RNA sequence: GAGCUGUAAGUAAGCUUUGAUCCAGAGAUUUCCGAAUGGGGAAACCCAGCAUGAGUUAUGUCAUGUUAUCGAUAUGUGAAUACAUAGCAUAUCAGAAGGCACACCCGGAGAACUGAAACAUCUUAGUACCCGGAGGAAGAGAAAGAAAAUUCGAUUCCCUUAGUAGCGGCGAGCGAAACGGGAAGAGCCCAAACCAACAAGCUUGCUUGUUGGGGUUGUAGGACACUCUAGAGUUACAAAGGACGACAUUAGACGAAUCAUCUGGAAAGAUGAAUCAAAGAAGGUAAUAAUCCUGUAGUCGAAAAUGUUGUCUCUCUUGAGUGGAUCCUGAGUACGACGGAGCACGUGAAAUUCCGUCGGAAUCUGGGAGGACCAUCUCCUAAGGCUAAAUACUCUCUAGUGACCGAUAGUGAACCAGUACCGUGAGGGAAAGGUGAAAAGCACCCCGGAAGGGGAGUGAAAUAGAACCUGAAACCGUGU
RNA sequence: AAGUGAGAAUGCCGGUGUGAGUAGCGAAAGACGGGUGAGAAUCCCGUCCACCGAUUGACUAAGGUUUCCAGAGGAAGGCUCGUCCGCUCUGGGUUAGUCGGGUCCUAAGCUGAGGCCGACAGGCGUAGGCGAUGGAUAACAGGUUGAUAUUCCUGUACCA
């Protein structure tokens, strides 16, 4: 699991093992966009709303299964468990250092 | 109005807003796009009012 | 009621020459008679209308842009006072 | 009430039906005396009512 | 658990750390038509009459509600024609009506083509259709029974007996039962006897019998007498009902641990070394993944629900020999004649079961039955009601499975399906899936009014450009 | 273990041939000048000529259901052509006290509470209810729009 704030390193892809910060969560498709990975260089039609639709650099949305987070007390790949003592649960890193970024 | 379940008459309340409702509607009708801070939900309020202002008749008079 | 009765008015270039002769036209529901729209128009105007002339539209065919498809049926009323003003524009 | 067959003397067979033995009496069941319709095998009891 | 505004997306803006899009609980409103029920009517429309709310000199207009015919009750009611009896209106009552899975059940009525190498008895067949009654199952069921063997016992269902006995223009064909081996397993409420004894406003109907108590059947039993006494257990029948838990089941729970190289546009592949395993089923991810997602084994179950209901009470209670001297034990019924039908059986020797018509018994010294009618010898008590289990079917819902289909196949329908279209109407009824991993869907220059080309650019690929995976024949062309 | 092998059933469905640049292109008479445009025998204006002429004229009703008006077109469409259009795409258009109906009233028929008849389903029928193509009820002179007129406006009357 993943919400919206944290930074990972993405290990399938053309630029194998790079780490930045997810933007849109895009839950529909099950797809991810990360900052400064795979600018698709958008190259749109010549409408009249999107102003001169053409080429720019927005960050195509890559899919969400090969993304990885990274374990906090390691920055070393890891997956997600769960407890709770509390209302809602908190994500324990499942390597031993438990992530407080759900903000 | 969210959770405000303390009142008894609320009728004026009613009106107030229907006139609203009126009075905004026969603008988009000329242009004026504010049609997302429109009446989606000066619409929504009503059916609060109302549905408290009808279970005071079900089950108090019956 | 008073005010469900009345939904839009009609800007059109018949309308605006009716403006000249004080008769403006509005879209009522289609359940309404010819005697609830001049205690609807003389309460939210607060004005004395004069006469009212109604007139119904059947619905139309559709359009190939989308798929074979129908219109909702409108209702006209005209109003005309002789001593009020407008409430529109 | 029922029906059955009428039978030739070569063995053939056609449908008929068997009615009963039906009259009219002033006779009560349900208050006035009335014209009712019943059946000589059912007079049992009186006939004037 | 951080997102949001239906499949179908974008926008155009708002909303939600207070708890937004939604996973279920639960009530509220629910325009008009439709059994449609205030009165009409060419369904989705029109015209009223009312007790409340509005306004205007009033009148007019609208909004809650009530205004149908049969049933059931406390009720009046009653012209001719005295008096009920037929009329009857204002009212009280919330039980019926329609629809639908028609597949499975139960009644009423009931064909023909076909087989017999024609055809009429017979056979298709009590089948198709039509009508009613309707249940989640229905129907059947508690001996006047089948039976010589020792008779052992309510009904249905599977396996035998058996294609046997039998029936038949003794032709085509139709076709048992006892018997044994199983699944499943309780039977009762009533009448009458008697008597404590008592209820019919004009009625809501003279055959007012109207409330108890008591009883239920064949070793012939209860009344009524010679005798005096406790538990059988009631929420699948006897007559109906809910407190009480624990547990088998239906959402959501947490859900074991992989790195490195090589080729590539991208690896899960090769190669090398490892590590969980009540999970090496299955699908997704830029190629073939037990360790990257979705889950799965299994853990809470589940704010519940019933299903096995395992369990306390609760109203469920009075029964125990005999005497047999009589009291009782269901009537136009038992039975008989004529005409028919259903039983395997064509009506026969026809016993045994139903309907129509006509006649018509005596009654526990009784009565009836033992596939003619007479004696014997057995056996059982008719003419009143009700009932679980074992069984039949699937519109649908949840979870699964397959030497089942893979777009002329599988549903008529994988997409715009009972849709285009066809008929006055009942009705008949198609064709149509695939760009890429990601729109990065060809910015720009040149020819043309445009369509479309030629360069360039995006991409692993542009003979992948929406006539979009692969592209076979028939057929049509250009060069040699 | 099988839905196991295709050349014929006037076989079922789809695609493409031959006949062939062949048959056909279904009511009035046209001719030129100017204009528009990438493109004109076919579109727009003008002048002359001709046809229907108790009708190819004008208006009610039945029936159809936006084909009506304006601006823009890419083809498909139209038996040729197209800059045109009853075709595609935007946005528009139908005004009633007296006009037709509904509402009053009845005809032929169609339904009917009690009431007869019938295996059932359901037939028939008395008051009553419904049912015009018939009866009873009140308008004219004029001026105006790219599309409505006894309806909008102006004068003037009539019915409740």
């Amino acid at each position: 699991h993943i919400k919206k704030g944290d930074n990972v390193k993405v290990i399938a892809g053309k630029d194998k093992g790079k780490e930045g910060k997810v933007i849109a969560t895009l839950p529909k498709k099950d797809r991810v966009v990360v900052e400064g990975v795979n600018i698709m260089k958008k190259h749109q039609k010549p409408t009249q709303l999107n102003p001169e639709g053409g080429i720019l650099e927005t960050e195509a949305a890559i899919h969400v299964s090969n993304v990885q987070l990274l374990d906090p007390k390691t920055n070393e790949p890891t997956r997600v468990g769960y407890k709770f003592v509390d209302g809602k649960k908190v994500r324990i890193a499942k390597k031993s250092g438990e992530e407080i970024k759900s903000n | 109005e969210i959770r405000d379940l303390t009142t008894s008459e609320i009728e004026e309340q009613i009106k107030s807003s229907k006139e609203e409702l009126f009075n905004l509607r026969f603008q988009l009708a000329t242009g004026q796009l504010e049609e997302t801070a429109r009446i989606r939900t000066v619409r929504k309020t009503i059916a609060r009012l109302k549905t408290v202002a009808r279970e005071r008749e079900i089950e108090q008079s019956k | 009621e008073a005010r469900d009765i009345l939904k839009r008015p009609v800007i059109t270039e018949k309308s605006s020459e009716a403006m000249a002769e004080d008769k403006y036209t509005f879209d009522v529901d289609t359940r309404v008679n010819k005697t609830q729209v001049k205690m609807a128009v003389e309460e939210i105007f607060n004005v004395k209308v004069a006469s009212v002339n109604i007139m119904n539209y059947k619905p139309k065919k559709k359009r190939m842009g989308r798929y074979q498809g129908y219109t909702n049926k409108r209702r006209k009323a005209i109003v005309t006072l002789k001593e009020g003003s407008i409430d529109l524009f | 009430a029922s029906t059955g067959n009428r039978r030739s003397h070569a063995l053939n067979s056609t449908k008929r039906r068997w009615n009963a033995n039906l009259q009219k009496v002033r006779i009560l069941v349900d208050g006035k005396p009335k014209k009712v319709w019943v059946s000589a095998r059912a007079l049992k009891s009186g006939k004037v009512t």
